[PDB]
């Protein structure tokens, strides 16, 4: 099998700076028939992939014309001209003259933007949910960045634990801004055994680390 | 030009699982088709290639054996049969045109092989409470396996709009929340409704969300 | 100098 190695694997842009993504194989790819079959893909978030370059270079119709591509042999390039915040998501040489079709890891891009500060909310739970004998308390981090941020849930002042999970979401394809909800999941027991809940938010773009609390009733 | 693949769910391993693909916008009978796989947090894995006719099937050396394909040209649609279902075969179930230009895919379908049972999500509000934005969302809770859909007012609200992906908790269930940011002013005059979506289990739910 | 001929079905002699 020929191995499709891309370089480099993340990839944080200015906007509007020019990008190269480097994909190298392990054999010459060249077909017997003279034509190299490689392929560049785009995975957005979200989506399936999209064909983006047949045959190195040949770009395809619903494409923007900012990306191209160049090579020959074992070493590949795809060019984008100028990144836009669009252009967000994974990228994957492919290759189809040796068998089988392989891929590459992919190319992560991502916008460097500017440091923005998460607005935080925090959501007691439902009373419904209480009915069914669980409580979930959520706390939201909404469009910040840098993506690095550090949540922590206090129950009456006291540091938690093992309880709590949370998720973020892909790179925003318009503001580039980044958004992460963390549950804290108790029993209902446990819920109404205490008064005060608070997930206590340390970011990048605050100057220390802001608490939003709520009260049980 | 579309493809649209289905058969994608919950198998447990050993057992077996049938993929259709239907196409639109091109004469089905005048080309190759093939399917490409994408395992959890990976990239991609072609699979199996197929002739105009059926005549030629062809597999990657990891599913030899196991995948079996079929076409019908008088439908546009093209097959693949999945048996003895491994856990690697874990993944998003691509059908694609042309090999190997792959020059159009579809969504894709998700193929999950596990032991665990189908299970019904639990939704609940985020209520918004007491700046100039208020952020409300829904919970959806307890749900297996994936995938699910989250909308807020049936399309209509789409800008601010974030729905978080899914989180397996220690039970082994999923559970994700989606957000929405609005003007505070609107609490009381918008109505917000998050549209949830479980295909596997059949559930469908339409929640308003209030203050209070 | 080939004209072109995509590759869709494995080398003989696997």
């Amino acid at each position: 099998d020929v191995v499709l190695t891309q370089s480099p694997l993340s990839l944080p842009v200015i906007l509007g700076q020019p990008a190269s993504i480097s994909c190298r194989s392990s054999q010459s790819l060249v077909y017997s028939d003279g034509r190299t079959y490689l392929n560049w893909f785009q995975q957005r978030p979200g989506q399936s992939p999209r064909r983006l370059i047949y045959k190195i270079s040949k770009r395809d119709s619903g494409v923007p014309e900012r990306f191209s591509g160049s090579g020959s042999g074992t070493d590949f390039t795809l060019e984008i001209s100028r990144v836009e915040a669009e252009d967000v998501g994974i990228y994957y040489c492919m290759q189809g003259s040796h068998w089988p079709v392989t891929f590459g890891q992919g190319t992560k891009v991502e916008i460097k933007r500017t440091v923005a500060a998460p607005s935080v909310f925090i959501f007691p739970p439902s009373d419904e949910q209480l009915k069914s004998g669980t409580a979930s308390v959520v706390c939201l981090l909404n469009n910040f960045y840098p993506r690095e941020a550090k949540v922590q849930w206090k129950v009456d002042n006291a540091l938690q634990s093992g309880n709590s999970q949370e998720s973020v979401t892909e790179q925003d394809s318009k503001d580039s801004t980044y958004s992460l909800s963390s549950t804290l999941t108790l029993s209902k027991a446990d819920y109404e055994k205490h008064k005060v809940y608070a997930c206590e938010v340390t970011h990048q773009g605050l100057s220390s680390p802001v608490t939003k609390s709520f009260n049980r009733g | 030009v579309q493809l649209v693949e289905s058969g994608g769910g919950l198998v447990k391993p050993g057992g077996s699982l049938r993929l259709s693909c239907v196409s639109s916008g091109f004469t089905f009978s005048n080309y190759w088709m093939s399917w490409v796989r994408q395992a959890p947090g990976g990239g991609l894995e072609w699979v199996a290639n197929i002739n105009q006719d059926g005549s030629e099937k062809y597999y990657v050396d990891s599913v030899k054996g196991r995948f079996t394909s079929s076409r019908d040209n008088t439908k546009n649609s093209l097959f693949l049969q999945l048996n003895s279902l491994r856990a690697e075969d874990t993944g998003i179930y691509y059908c694609t045109r042309d090999p190997p230009y792959f020059d159009n895919w579809g969504q894709g379908t998700l193929v999950t092989v596990s032991s665990a049972s189908t299970k019904g999500p639990s939704v609940f509000p985020l209520a918004p409470s007491s700046g100039g934005t208020a952020a409300l969302g829904c919970l959806v809770k307890d749900y297996f396996p994936e995938p699910v859909t989250v909308s807020w007012n049936s399309g209509a609200l789409t800008s601010g709009v974030h729905t978080f992906p899914a989180v397996l908790q220690s039970s082994g269930l999923y559970s994700l929340s989606s957000v929405v940011t609005v003007p505070s002013s609107s609490l009381g005059t918008q109505t917000y409704i998050c549209n949830v979506n479980h295909k596997p289990s059949n559930t469908k739910v339409d929640k308003k969300v209030e203050p209070k | 100098s080939s004209s072109g001929s995509p590759p869709r079905r494995p080398p003989p002699g696997r």
